């Protein structure tokens, strides 16, 4: 029952992730930082191409 | 014309390369957007592997 | 006087080219989607009609301002005028 | 002042070789000398 114990919170955290994923897309012309959660940014000299 | 004496413009050119490194530094690359979709796929697949190991 | 000249360009940008996005400006962004290019249009005759998404009247006013601003410095040198007027 | 920390990570990267305007300053400052000298001898 450890799968029924541990992955139950992993189900609801994935279920809550589907709630915030609806929030981010918003308007077409929405934001330059709210779109900076899914698509990534990094430190200096990461993107080679 | 053949102008002279040069104490002018060249000190007013390097102030300009504080401007152009300010504007062009805030640009966006289309390619970086295709990279963030890759790491989201492998993370939940390993999380499902963490759930498969939670089964096995 | 710095907040005076800075509020000149931010008025001559967001009206006649091109009023950007970043919500808190989202409906302000579509305010440029209709554009004030219909307001900017009537000066030439009609002909620069292509201003819809490559906006001529947004840009061609600054470059028309930078010409007549540089006509003033050249005026002292190329005098040429008689004791009369031209044709 | 914020025309610095936007590009301050860039500066000490490449100004180690890029900020050698002293050779431009020496080739400029010597170029000052011959033109004041020719107008001195007219």
């Amino acid at each position: 029952a450890e799968f029924l114990s541990l992955s139950k919170a992993r189900i609801e955290a994935y279920e809550k992730e589907l709630e915030k994923m609806k929030n981010i897309i918003p308007f077409d012309q929405m934001t330059i930082e709210d779109l900076n959660e899914v698509f990534p940014e990094t430190k200096l000299d990461k993107k080679k191409y | 014309d053949t102008s002279t004496w040069f104490i002018t413009i060249t000190s007013m050119i390097m102030t300009l390369f504080i401007l152009f490194q300010l504007k062009i530094s805030n640009y966006s690359y289309p390619a970086s957007p295709e990279s963030i979709e890759l790491k989201t796929q492998k993370h939940s697949t390993p999380w499902e592997m963490k759930w498969t190991k939670i089964y096995l | 006087a710095s907040v005076v000249p800075l509020k000149d360009r931010r008025l001559l940008e967001v009206k006649l080219g091109e009023l950007p996005s970043w919500i808190l400006m989202r409906d302000f962004t579509p305010s440029g989607i209709a554009g004030a290019f219909q307001r900017g249009y009537y000066r030439y005759y009609n002909k620069y009609v292509n201003v819809k998404k490559g906006s001529v009247a947004g840009l061609s006013m600054v470059l028309a301002a930078y010409v007549v601003f540089n006509y003033c410095r050249s005026y002292k040198e190329l005098k040429h005028e008689r004791l009369r007027k031209y044709h | 002042q914020f025309q610095f920390t936007g590009i301050k990570k860039y500066f000490n990267s490449y100004t180690l070789t890029g900020r050698m305007n002293c050779v431009l300053a020496t080739y400029g400052g010597i170029a000052l000398l011959v033109l004041y000298f020719k107008l001195r001898s007219k």
